[PDB]
């Protein structure tokens, strides 16, 4: 089956995309703190699963970009097209495939994330919030955010719009066989909805508005953009 | 069943390769488009197709003009496409490519999707690979399960880019039955060659392509009469 | 002459640097550069947003940069089977790693001076031990001379897997590397020399897997 | 000269597809080596250049024992191959990819190197693509820019795989006089392909294989001859 199989690819690239990210951003902040403070072994998995819930869903747009490049550099796309797929195939199948892969770091965030900067906090006793649910943020209305961290929670659907379109750029390109030239422009032409649906949400509060749909529409007018 | 393409044209960078290239095909036909090197037969099948975008041209089935819909649609409409550069899966094994192209077809249980793959695995004699992980095989049991992925599908049309690259005479030969007992079931197709000795003997007429000029058409023996193209393309 | 080899790798050189410094500034060029068109627009808000944190991932995603860049599309090479006639045509493997050395030593200069005059520019706008700027023009110098045996993919068992095996060494190194400077202290402190022998014993298994005898 | 391979073999994961292949050719000789998909001609190549690792076989200069030796100094001693799968540099021009190849040639200067370079193009005629980028080609000029950059390199012996795959007749017969214009300046070559209607018309003796047992070896009318060959390859 084709959903098992451009499963089988991406997920295993994207465990070498997400590696490759977090596995240096854990150095970048190693460098520095054991630079200025410090003191031998804790400091990797000091910091682990806020950088997966950070880094994810941009390692979703990166791996799943580039190993669907390098599988369709070699045809094998135009001819599953040939034989029937459309976007079907995305949308049934990395999808289908990436979204259960963020289902669980929202797990992650909600379940032992802030558990995971706990621990760090009570382990900075040798030296010398933007991660929370529900629980604080209706008495924080009577207490801006109102529902800024609601849209941080809403994000299954944000990442796919975010890869959708994205890979719907290498969907098509059949100038010759065009390897690989353009989706860098791809992720380029995707990475822009972080620096506008993220600051789309100052816009809201100015005239009026009421933040659910407020939420709502920049992440599903892109959705709607480009259903080819 | 037809499908009818009238005076397509293709360029890039000045240099034209196609002009008023047209092409006629009915429901249960063998069409072939010899023609020498660089003449335009897989750019043709390119705007046939909708890979390219067309400069000019009507892809019509006879009734429905489809002909700026996209390549997915258009194989939702019922046309069957093979590549020149082969393009099998690149990990998964033989059965595993035939019976996930199977999966699509909406018409038939799984019982009988993994009965047709035994009956094409039987058909093309690849039971002895069967089981062999798809990038490592060799260039005639490749473009033989290209030939058997595309016919799985069951389109009404069908076109064809070398079938013939890489392959021992006699699988050539069962190929020839193969689909000339599909054009028994009436299923129109279109092939571009280059082995003329074993192309000629299949197919029912032949249009010819030289830079875009489809100089000739006509039965075998009036093509092989023609000594235009014998200086052209046969010599 | 068959100079394609840097001609096309640093392609893919300015792409993965790019690609990757706008990367690990993702939640900075969200959040304070979204809130400045709104809230405040001092100059040296986005000047200095820009100069937060460009020396050191510099110095370390150019390398990162090298080696990944140069796995790429070289193994594209390899899987598309280019070099089995490349090098069938009285080569060997020192054209390769020359064509890596030249490339290298063209990014040397880039990554001698985002240390060299990126440090007193890191001083005054960042306040706001020699050895080791010969081991940073040495760990670009070395990583050509590495990854380019490393991942030599058939063309008949591919994979991307490959890079695994060249990144970890590469942790394996820049975990170590740093820490031994940390001990000791401040420029003319000393701690133990022992980076005057890691950057040697990793020339050591770079130069038998480039050997091959 | 004379390259000469004793008892070769080669396996993987238990199937074994190399058993016992011998092969003899001298300097100045068209020696061919046909046979039926997953034959293990290409296999044969890789253990006679040096790209996979070899199980038995002694591959000898009949002085010189370079069997264990790898691939880039057996091309130094003089052996040339060519890639079944297309393998053209794949952002260069025509000119690019052969004056690059002719930088290597270390026996005249940069002038003489365009002068081949030129004559080459000519010899080909390929003059009117010779500065169309290399990827985008169509498979009968990839497959003949193929030819002339393995060609280029002059090398005492030379081995092809499907050198006739997707290539038009004249200039299947064009490349067919510039090896036996070859045979005559004295350089041996090994042939392996499926057009053998035209295959046989210049080969000198062929090697024939079937699943790693050289079944068969002869002139052209003894090997057609073979009611054997015929049930096995042929038909």
């Amino acid at each position: 089956v084709l959903d098992r199989y451009i499963g089988k690819t991406i997920f295993t690239t994207i465990m070498m995309t997400l590696f490759m990210l977090v596995s240096l951003s854990g150095i970048i902040k190693f460098v520095d703190q054991l630079k200025k403070a410090g003191g031998a072994g804790m400091y990797t998995l000091l910091s682990v699963p806020k950088d997966v819930q950070i880094f994810f869903p941009m390692a979703a747009l990166l791996g799943a970009l580039l190993g669907l490049g390098m599988l369709a550099q070699r045809s094998e796309l135009v001819v599953m097209q040939a034989s029937g797929f459309t976007r079907m195939q995305v949308a049934l199948s990395v999808m289908k495939t990436a979204i259960p892969l963020v289902l669980l770091t929202m797990a992650i965030g909600e379940w032992v994330a802030p558990q995971g900067e706990q621990m760090a906090r009570n382990y900075r006793a040798q030296a010398m919030p933007d991660a929370l649910s529900i629980s604080g943020l209706h008495n924080y209305v009577k207490y801006r955010y109102q529902l800024n961290m609601w849209s941080k929670i809403f994000q299954p659907l944000s990442v796919a719009v975010m890869m959708l379109m994205a890979l719907s750029f290498i969907f098509g390109p059949l100038r010759s066989v065009p390897m690989g030239v353009r989706v860098v422009t791809g992720i380029s032409f995707g990475f822009v909805f972080y620096v506008l649906d993220q600051i789309f949400g100052p816009l809201t509060l100015v005239y009026g508005i009421p933040p659910i749909i407020g939420a709502l529409l920049p992440s599903a007018s892109f959705f709607l953009i480009s259903l080819w | 069943a037809t499908l009818t393409a009238k005076n397509l044209a293709k360029a890039y960078k000045g240099r034209r390769v196609v002009e008023d290239v047209s092409l006629t095909v009915n429901s249960g036909e063998i069409v072939g488009l010899l023609g020498p090197n660089g003449a335009g037969k897989t750019t043709t099948f390119y705007m046939v197709v909708g890979i390219v975008p067309r400069d000019a041209g009507n892809i019509i089935i006879d009734d429905d003009d489809i002909s700026l819909l996209p390549l997915h649609a258009r194989a939702r409409r019922g046309i069957g496409y093979l590549p020149q550069e082969a393009s099998i899966f690149r990990r998964l094994s033989v059965y595993d490519n035939l019976m996930a192209v199977l999966q699509i077809r909406d018409d038939l249980s799984a019982e009988q999707r993994e009965d047709r793959a035994n009956e094409l695995m039987e058909e093309f004699h690849i039971e002895h690979l069967r089981d062999s992980m798809g990038q490592s095989l060799s260039g005639g049991e490749r473009r033989r399960v290209e030939i058997a992925r595309a016919l799985a599908a069951n389109p009404k049309f069908i076109l064809l880019d070398e079938p013939f690259a890489g392959v021992d005479p006699i699988s050539v030969i069962d190929i020839k039955r193969i689909i000339e007992h599909l054009r028994d079931s009436g299923l129109g197709v279109l092939i571009t060659d280059h082995n003329v000795r074993e192309t000629l003997a299949v197919c029912e007429r032949a249009y010819i392509v030289s830079q875009g000029h489809l100089i000739a058409h006509g039965t075998p023996t009036e093509i092989l009469q023609d000594e235009h193209v014998k200086r052209v393309y046969l010599g | 002459i068959i100079r394609y080899l840097v001609r096309e790798t640093l392609k893919s050189q300015l792409a993965i640097l790019f690609i990757l410094l706008l990367i690990f500034f993702c939640q900075k060029l969200v959040r304070i550069l979204g809130a400045a068109v709104d809230g405040d627009i001092p100059a040296n808000l986005v000047l200095s947003l820009l100069g937060l944190g460009v020396p050191e991932m510099a110095q370390l995603i150019l390398p990162l940069s090298l080696f990944l860049g140069l796995l790429m599309t070289l193994g594209k090479l390899y899987t598309e089977s280019e070099i089995t006639v490349m090098h069938a045509c009285g080569l060997s493997k020192a054209v390769l790693v020359k064509a890596a050395m030249i490339l290298a030593v063209f990014t040397a200069i880039v990554a001698a001076v985002n240390v060299m005059w990126a440090g007193p520019w890191s001083s005054r706008h960042q306040d706001e031990e020699l050895n080791w700027r010969i081991t940073l023009v040495f760990t670009v110098f070395m990583m050509a001379l590495m990854v380019v045996p490393l991942s030599v993919v058939n063309p008949r068992q591919g994979r991307v897997l490959s890079m695994l095996p060249a990144m970890l060494l590469y942790l394996l190194f820049f975990l170590i590397q740093t820490s031994l400077k940390s001990n000791g202290g401040k420029g003319k402190l000393d701690p133990t020399l022992w980076m005057w022998t890691v950057n040697l014993i990793y020339l050591a298994l770079a130069i038998v897997l480039n050997l091959w005898d």
